RNA sequence: UGCUUCUGGGUCGGGGUUUCGUACGUAGCAGAGCAGCUGCUGCGAUCUAUUGAAAGUCAGCCCUCGACACAAGGGUUUGU
RNA sequence: ACCCAUAUCCGCAGCAGGUCUCCAAGGUGAACAGCCUCUGGCAUGUUGGAACAAUGUAGGUAAGGGAAGUCGGCAAGCCGG
């Protein structure tokens, strides 16, 4: 119930539509963080450098439309916080986004 | 009986329309449009089937350097017909027609639109192809 | 000195309070005048602007060049669900003003009308009309209501009816229904109040109010455009390129010796979101909505006597930013004020309308139902499939 | 440190400027 | 903590720029207390800091 | 109503749509949209462009 | 404007519509020709089939009742 | 020793100003013209976060007319190897 690892496909285009060229990929990171805070109610969201490279693979202007994210709520390690649990955000390499559901994978 | 509806206008004061008859004139500089009241900073413009004041810029010396009355037949600006078609032409064309309505030339090159043909009967009689 | 070349004024003094309107629903400022010779009927209605399409019809006017020709005209689709009557109100006539006397609500009032009395429906305990609905199943409350109606028989002059829209059948996101007063103009006060009590807690469709080829008035709020400049709002002449301090501005406000700026000076401010009342709109067709009998549903709303097709007025892929029209609708000449999903007031004509253009009987030929979302080129799904053929996905 | 001196006179409104000139 | 001194000294030992000096992100405290070229050569022999290869520029 | 076909494409032009174009010699053409208008004004062959109807009638699709 | 009548918003996916114009790969005694081996094997822009194909499609477009979790919460105030 | 210049000099200063010289790749190309990249260097030049209202500044595009605007083809655009 608390330790839940599960898959999602984020459509970056419907959140990135509207912003200018030098402010597309950091805004995409910000809406991925807001998406993680939206599904999982944890303010402590730590996104992975592999997903950083996956968003910033093309450039700052051309951002990929759909992306595949393993979202995992985890119990907090030492250096304790008032936030009781955190959320790790991981990239999953998927070739084509045709009929990809939000698959709830098991540990 | 049947009055002329409004159409789109795209030939203000300054346009040189080509003269589509066998008089000898090549160009017609529009100097003013007959039948416009006017308003501050508005150029008088003539569409299809408009009585206009023209001047032969180049052509025969008997036609140059004097004011003629003209009727604008063809325009390039797309204008809306009443049945719902936007018929537009290749060039901007007019003929020299006196104050009563009789033409000066005999034949008319190019097609004459029916908005001009219903208004001017003597131009429609000399025209072979209509619209 | 004087102005050299005199010019007409940019703007109108009749509309100069160009502020954002407080009310969002179009309020009727003046209803049509009553007469006891005419029977009782509703004089207003509250629709919702769905979309826009073409029309094809024959023009019957003697003398014109356009006589017996197939013109096209812009029409507005207004989805008009039948409204629920949930109360009445009487009006006494005072020398100070036409004052509301006593408002009598209904017993069973739907939750769509319950949404209007609350600003926040989630935190509210849904406890409205609870002590008021107890007056309809007791002996003393019925006597008090009969005394109220018997006073309204005597002293009331104008009787308006309270009707709210049916938002559940509408495809909009909101569920809060709009309420509206509609003045009934007809016979005497007693017969009018008896007919209103008979129509209490009832549906009111559109064909009982309006008819074919009737000139109506459209009340509505302008599409909002925000804070705009004076060139964008008042449509003034632009200053040339060489101006240092801006060119899409007003150069001169006024004279020296008047030490103030006049009220007629075109300034920069609010453009859009204005309450307006346009007159003389012509109804071409009051279309029936979706109805189900003998299993399959009947949806041929765009079918005319000359088209003989099964298509509806819903275009390919639905209307742009509105949804699909399932309810009964009306179709007006020209364009009406307001954007998509905007509430829109219909009203009967104030002026006694007897004109040759206004008394024309419209016979429809073809209704364009193509995809307005983009450059559409097909009328219906089966025609598109018959033209394209078997696809890769099929 | 250095005490910022009296603001240097900028010969403006005089005669060489054609921005402001009255009646001549 | 502070590794710009060790990066400048490692660039001076490896005779290149500090762009190609790859410091170890895991063993930060073992590099931070070197403070001398003789210890940085020991870090070279241990392999904690590595000369980055040249970014390729194709001629094909 | 007279549903006339498109000159460049071959699509069914309805009277609510279209932009009709008449040249100086005659031969009044009908056009569905500005795509076909720009293609005819740039003088492209309808038998070579794939999405037209003449390409299908030529290559038997 | 919405925020538990097993009911509702939202995410994803699917259709509907629409924009551009026929995707990568594979096959071709299609291809101006060129080279090597005694007809075959290589280079080759472009063409045809697969292919009105591939890509996008609400961020302010239309239906989903297909998977998913969320949604009866927190704080400030006001009396005849 | 160091700075030798959009932070170590002079300009009241970590000032878009000024200051005398050397070293001098690959492609595109006539070129040490402009663009990208390799060695080297940097965090965008006294700050950011959230929306994209009016006026602006710097960029652009406009159906038809083509200087009819204006003191004046002012500006922009056309030609461009
Ligand atoms: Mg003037
Ligand atoms: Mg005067
Ligand atoms: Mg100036
Ligand atoms: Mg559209
Ligand atoms: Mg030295
Ligand atoms: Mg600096
Ligand atoms: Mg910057
Ligand atoms: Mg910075
Ligand atoms: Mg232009
Ligand atoms: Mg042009
Ligand atoms: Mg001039
Ligand atoms: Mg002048
Ligand atoms: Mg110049």
């Amino acid at each position: 119930n608390e330790v839940v690892t599960r898959e999602y496909t984020i459509n970056i285009h419907k959140r990135i539509h509207g912003v200018g060229f030098k402010k597309r990929a950091p805004r995409a990171l910000k809406e991925i963080r807001k998406f993680a805070m939206k599904e999982m109610g944890t303010p402590d969201v730590r996104i992975d450098t592999r997903l950083n490279k996956a968003v910033w693979a093309k450039g700052i202007r051309n951002v990929p439309y759909r992306i595949r994210v393993r979202l995992s709520r985890k119990r907090n390690e030492d250096e304790d916080s008032p936030n009781k649990l955190y959320t790790l955000v991981t990239y999953v390499p998927v070739t084509t986004f045709k009929n990809l559901q939000t698959v709830n994978v098991d540990e | 009986s049947g009055a002329k509806f409004r159409i789109s206008l795209g030939l203000p004061v300054g346009a040189v329309i080509n003269c589509a008859d066998n008089t000898g004139a090549k160009n017609l500089y529009i100097i003013s449009v007959k039948g416009i009241k006017g308003r501050l900073n508005r150029l008088p413009a003539a569409g299809v089937g408009d009585m206009v004041m023209a001047t032969v810029k180049k052509g025969k010396p008997e036609l140059r350097k004097k004011v003629h009355p003209a009727v604008v037949i063809r325009q390039r600006k797309s204008y809306r017909r009443k049945d719902g078609v936007f018929l537009y032409f290749e060039d901007n064309a007019g003929v020299i027609v006196n104050n009563k309505g009789e033409m000066k030339g005999s034949a008319i090159t190019g097609p004459v639109a029916k908005e001009c043909a219903d208004l001017w009967p003597r131009i429609a009689s000399n025209a072979g192809s209509i619209a | 000195s004087h102005r050299k070349f005199s010019a007409p004024r940019h703007g109108s003094l009749g509309f100069l309070p160009r502020k954002r309107s407080s009310r969002h629903r179009g309020k009727v400022k003046s209803f049509p005048k009553d007469d006891p010779s005419k029977p009782v009927h509703l004089t207003a209605f509250l629709g919702y602007k769905a979309g826009m399409t073409h029309i094809v019809r024959e023009v019957d006017r003697p003398g014109s060049k356009v006589n017996k020709k197939e013109v096209v005209e812009a029409v507005t689709i207004v989805e008009t669900p039948p409204m629920v009557v949930v109360g009445i109100v009487g009006y006494v006539e005072t020398p100070r003003g036409l004052r509301t006397f006593k408002t009598v609500f209904a017993e069973h009032i739907s939750d769509e009308c319950k949404r209007r009395f609350y600003k926040n429906w989630h935190k509210s305990k849904k406890k409205a009309f609870t002590k008021y609905c107890k007056k309809w199943q007791d002996d003393a409350g019925k006597r008090q209501l009969d005394k109220d109606f018997s006073s309204m028989k005597k002293y009331c002059q104008v009787i308006r009816v309270l009707a709210h829209t049916q938002m559940r059948l509408l495809p909009l996101r909101q569920k809060k229904a709009h309420l509206m007063e509609i003045q009934v103009n007809g016979g005497t006060v007693a017969e009018k109040l008896d007919w209103a009590r008979e129509r209490l807690e009832q549906q009111v469709p559109v064909s009982q109010v309006f008819g074919q080829d009737e000139m109506i008035d459209v009340i509505g709020v302008t599409k909002g455009k925000g804070y705009k400049g004076v060139t964008s709002r008042w449509h003034t002449k632009k200053l040339p390129r060489k101006t240092h301090r801006g060119l899409r501005k007003v150069a001169c406000i006024g004279a020296w010796h008047p030490a103030r700026v006049a009220f007629s000076v075109a300034r920069a401010g609010q453009k859009g979101y204005h309450h307006r009342t346009e007159i003389n709109k012509k109804i071409y067709k009051i279309g029936q909505g979706y109805l189900i009998k003998d299993g399959k549903l009947i949806k041929n709303n765009a079918s005319t006597d000359y088209d003989l097709s099964d298509k509806s007025i819903n275009p390919l892929g639905g209307f742009v930013h509105y949804g699909e029209v399932t309810n009964d609708f009306v179709m007006l000449k020209g364009c009406v004020v307001g954007t998509k999903k905007r509430v829109l007031t219909l009203r009967k004509s104030l002026l006694v309308q007897t004109k040759r253009r206004a008394l024309e009987k419209i016979d429809l030929k073809f209704i364009d139902t193509t995809s307005k979302f983009g450059h559409g080129r097909f009328q219906t799904v089966e025609e598109k499939k018959a033209f394209m053929g078997p696809l890769k996905k099929d | 440190d250095p005490v910022p001196y009296q603001p240097p006179f900028l010969c403006q409104w005089g005669r060489h400027q054609p921005a402001w000139k009255p009646l001549m | 903590s502070m590794l710009r001194l060790q990066k400048r000294l490692a660039s001076s030992v490896l005779r290149c720029g500090k762009k190609k000096v790859w410091l170890d992100p895991n063993e930060t405290n073992e590099i931070a207390n070197a403070n001398s070229r003789q210890q940085i050569r020991k870090l070279i022999k241990d392999g904690l800091i590595i000369r980055k290869p040249v970014t390729v520029h194709s001629r094909a | 109503m007279k549903v006339e076909l498109c000159s460049f494409s071959g699509y069914k032009i309805y009277p609510g749509h279209g932009r009709r174009y008449a040249r100086t010699d005659g031969k009044v053409f009908q056009f569905l949209n500005a795509k076909c208008e720009s293609a005819f004004l740039s003088k492209r062959n309808p038998r070579q462009i794939n999405w037209t109807v003449l390409y299908r009638r030529k290559h038997k699709k």
